[PDB]
RNA sequence: UGGGCACUCUAAGUUGACUGCCGGUGACAAACCGGAGGAAGGUGGGGAUGACGUCAAAUCAUCAUGCCCCUUAUGAUUUGGGCUACACACGUGCUACAAUGGACAAUACAAAGGGCAGCGAAACCGCGAGGUCAAGCAAAUCCCAUAAAGUUGUUCUCAGUUCGGAUUGUAGUCUGCAACUCGACUACAUGAAGCUGGAAUCGCUAGUAAUCGUAGAUCAGCAUGCUACGGUGAAUACGU
């Protein structure tokens, strides 16, 4: 409503404004200084009057489908250069120089209990 | 990285033979080490020969390189599966 | 016509200064009850108060240096029990039967090496 | 220890219900070494139940560790194939030490939101002889009836 | 994974003149076994009808 | 080896990022002091013959 | 409740010993 | 007129410091008895084994002990003194005039 | 702060603690339990201090060296790579799974140590890491230095959540000839597994365990590690 997300009901504005991929609670509360609500009110509980004035902003950033695949393309030419990076991702590894042969497992799967 | 308030940092030699034969008819394969130097606008069109340790890899400077390093695109290690 | 004494406890150092007057404890421009913050330590800085049974005869007038909050409401108590056996020395003997004229020794301990704190050692696997 | 017996550690009573059944209850609330946050929790709950109940804040907090109080217990030996649990009585200063914990880590384990009221709601459930903290003076006290058997091994 | 299923908070009902449940407590966790009693008339089945 | 590697720390290399200590009596690069320009083994083996001024051990 | 007066009771008992039994002819 | 005292050793740190301020007291001129300052002590644990055993440390360490001394009425006869050399090789004094 | 050496602090000297004393169980004879002067009472609390030997334990790589090897090399100088590799199994830690918590505001109280081509204030600029100017201090004076827990408040109200902060894309700041393989920090977005742990296993008897913060040596730069330091501070020891 706000976005393609329809951030929830029975929330602070500020709250719910975290719940849209591409802002968090930084971009949340100080995107109530273009519109001005007090950021403390319910969601349930205020008219179009900033409403739409608050879906005047959401639309100044770039959001949710304007970023995603913005990101999958960033993340795209590193394997299309064939830099270091990106055969790190087109392998399935930590990128930066987190090293690996001991915790790597957010990048890796769970464990592969092998043969000793 | 580096900064805003000092440029990018080419090698001082990895420029000069490339900018010697900056109005010249063809392209041979600069043989380099400095794997350290950022790539300029200039490089692009190139294939340098950079060292990856042992032996000077070959890679072809295009204009998607043109904010990387010289050995980004030399693999250093060596890892076929365990 | 106000009595003496210092009295430390645990790496804090406070001097006190009996005068005579009405219950009131002031300490380092404020009213202690600003400068603690538990009704703890309160009730019995003024321990030496109700063994001698003098309740309420003395403004009190610290001067802390050093510590927290327990050691400086603790070297105070140490200091208005040893600035009432100078004003009536024969009061002595029951002010130091509720073990009151104790310094209190009990500081805080060297760190050993090869362990992690005073006496804390690390994990033990075998194998 | 081997070599003999030592004393315990005498805590002086609280400012205000002039109990050290209260000081001593502080100590088994305090937690990591923060006195600061467990007398929110005990003062906090002499008047989140003083308003339930309508007598003293203090006979109903001490009538509330008096039903918990074990009277009989179990301790161990072993025979060569078994093992044999026998019961022994229970010292009277023991009694004080249990009813002062059965109390209040049977309090973390309560549905409540803020541990003012879940130690609220076990001073007053646990003063009608009922609820967590006072079925164990019954778990524990069946315990030494199974075992009225094996009372001859004792010490 | 959890602790709580389900909860009463001072829960009443009432079948037009029969006062069933008046304000109780009631909890089910997680990976427990609960076998309610009483008799015939007693709102066993109109508990399970409040779940 | 030593004895060829300690002749290239006395002499000023190139820059400055390039001078590592290496103990002045033995040559070892390896737990060396400032103050003394001496490591963890002659520190001890020279502060025991007392030829190192205003050191014991310390006993707090 | 259980009744806890077993106190009262489990001391009569208790001296019923293992060797007690081995002396005492009837 | 301002001058101070230094030494590893307190024992040539007071028969150096109470030996010559009466050197001042010699003539016309009274001193200020000798301040003593916070003295310190550095430290040093290193690894007793010349191998692999951490956890076997050893401590050691070096003070150096401070000393204050400031006359209050100079003559043209009482800073003549002061180069009268005779502190036992250790001491190290700080004269500022 | 003018003036003062009282108070407390600094540190030299010198007091002090010995079963001296005093009851009564021991006549093996030592000792043991209690008591009263005391700040502390029974080797006060903690340190250094490690016998004869055991393990042909560890170290020829910090150093020295008997015997045997190499000597246009097994020696010597550079650039770049490597010790940072990742199906995996183990040892030590750290961060949490929240309501005795998150967040964001007012507000107190320590010590122990480092500081010259090195600490680096106040002012200004920056959402922030930090930048430009720059006083003072070879330092009980000045700087690092806010202690964070804590306390008074508004608030959120049991949900993988405002919990948790991995993993990534972005745009930057510093040091350095240079952060590409491979440094710390900060802004915005991303929002991973984790609801208190199977078999078994570990530390600790008092200002100690637990939590909380500060500080040093190595060091251009980089710590969750090691050696220190203090604030708040329990629970239990019947016995054998
Ligand atoms: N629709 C209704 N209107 C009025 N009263 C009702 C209604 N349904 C049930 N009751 C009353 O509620 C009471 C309890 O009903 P409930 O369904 O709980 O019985 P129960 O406890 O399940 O009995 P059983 O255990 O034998 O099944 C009964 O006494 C009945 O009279
Ligand atoms: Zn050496």
């Amino acid at each position: 409503r706000i976005a393609g997300v329809d951030i929830p009901r029975e929330k602070r504005v500020v709250i719910s404004l975290t719940y849209i991929y591409g802002i968090g609670t930084s971009t949340a509360q100080k995107i109530l200084e273009e519109a001005n609500v007090s950021a403390d009110t319910r969601v349930k509980d205020l008219t179009d009057d900033e409403l739409g004035r608050i879906r005047e902003v959401v639309d100044g950033y770039k959001v949710e489908g304007d970023l995603r695949r913005e990101t999958n393309l960033n993340i795209k030419r590193l394997m299309e250069i064939s830099s270091y990076r990106g055969i790190r991702h087109r392998r399935g590894l930590p990128v930066r120089g987190q090293k690996t042969k001991n915790n790597a497992r957010t990048r890796k799967g769970p464990v592969k209990t092998v043969a000793n | 990285a580096r900064s805003i308030k000092k440029g990018p940092f080419v090698d001082e030699h990895l420029m000069k033979k490339v900018e010697a034969q900056e109005g010249s008819e063809k392209k041979q394969v600069i043989k380099t080490w400095s794997r350290r130097s950022t790539i300029f606008p200039n490089f692009i069109g190139h294939t340098f020969a950079v060292y990856d340790g042992r032996k000077h890899v070959p890679v072809y400077v295009t204009e998607d390189m043109v904010g990387h390093k010289l050995g980004e695109f030399a693999p250093t290690r060596t890892f076929k599966g365990h | 016509v106000e009595y003496r004494g210092t009295g430390r406890r645990k790496n804090s150092v406070a001097r006190v200064r009996l005068v005579p007057g009405e219950g009131n404890i002031t300490v380092n421009n404020r009213d202690v009850r600003e400068y603690l913050p538990f009704e703890s330590l309160i009730l019995d800085l003024n321990q030496p108060f109700d063994v001698t049974e003098t309740k309420g005869n003395y403004d009190v007038l610290v001067n802390v240096h050093g510590g927290g909050f327990t050691g400086q409401a603790q070297a105070i108590r140490h200091g208005i029990a040893r600035a009432l056996l100078e004003a009536d020395p024969e009061y002595r003997g029951s002010l130091k039967r509720a073990g009151l004229l104790t310094r209190d020794p009990r500081m805080k301990e060297r760190k050993k090496p090869g362990l992690k704190a005073a006496r804390r050692s690390p994990q033990f696997s075998k194998r | 220890p081997r070599k003999g017996s030592v004393p315990k550690r005498d805590v002086l009573p609280d400012p205000i219900h002039n109990s050290k059944l209260v000081t001593k209850l502080i100590n088994k609330i305090m937690l990591d070494g923060k006195r600061g946050t467990a007398q929110r929790i005990l003062y906090s709950a002499f008047d989140l139940v003083e308003q339930r109940s309508g007598r003293d804040a203090l006979e109903v907090f001490e009538e509330a560790i008096n039903n918990i109080m074990p009277v009989l217990e179990v301790k161990a030996r072993r025979v060569g194939g078994s093992n044999y649990q026998v019961p022994v009585e229970v010292r009277p200063e023991r009694r004080t030490t249990l009813g002062l914990r059965w109390l209040v880590n049977y309090a973390r384990l309560r549905g409540e939101k803020t541990m003012e009221d879940r130690l609220a709601n076990e001073i007053l459930d646990a003063a009608n002889n009922t609820g967590g903290a006072v079925k164990k003076r019954e778990d524990t006290h069946k315990m030494a009836e199974a075992n009225k058997a094996f009372a001859h091994y004792r010490w | 994974k959890s602790h709580y299923l389900v909860r009463f908070e001072n829960v009443s009902f009432s079948y037009k003149s029969r006062e069933i449940f008046k304000d109780t407590y009631f909890e089910i966790k997680r990976n427990q076994t609960v076998i309610i009693e009483g008799k015939n008339g007693s709102g066993k089945s109109t508990l399970i009808q409040l779940i | 080896a030593k004895t060829s590697m300690v002749a290239k720390q006395q002499k000023k290399q190139k820059y400055a990022v390039r001078e590592y200590t290496r103990c002045e009596r033995c040559g070892r690069p390896h737990s060396v002091y400032r103050k003394f320009k001496l490591c963890r083994i002659c520190f001890r083996e020279l502060a025991y013959k007392g030829q190192i001024p205003g050191v014991r051990k310390a006993s707090w | 409740p259980i009744d806890a007066e077993s106190m009262k009771d489990e001391l009569k008992i208790l001296e019923q010993y293992t060797d007690e039994r081995n002396k005492e002819t009837d | 007129i301002r001058i101070r005292l230094k030494a590893y050793d307190h024992r040539v740190i007071d028969q150096s410091a109470e030996k010559i301020v009466e050197t001042a007291k010699r003539s016309g001129a009274d001193v200020s008895g000798p301040i003593p300052l916070p003295t310190e002590k550095s430290v040093y644990t290193i690894i007793r084994a010349v191998h692999k055993y951490k956890d076997s440390r050893e401590q050691f360490e070096q003070r150096t002990h401070k000393r204050l001394i400031d006359i209050v009425n100079p003559t043209p006869k009482t800073v003549d003194a002061l180069m009268g050399l005779n502190l036992p090789s250790g001491v190290d004094i700080e004269i500022k005039l």
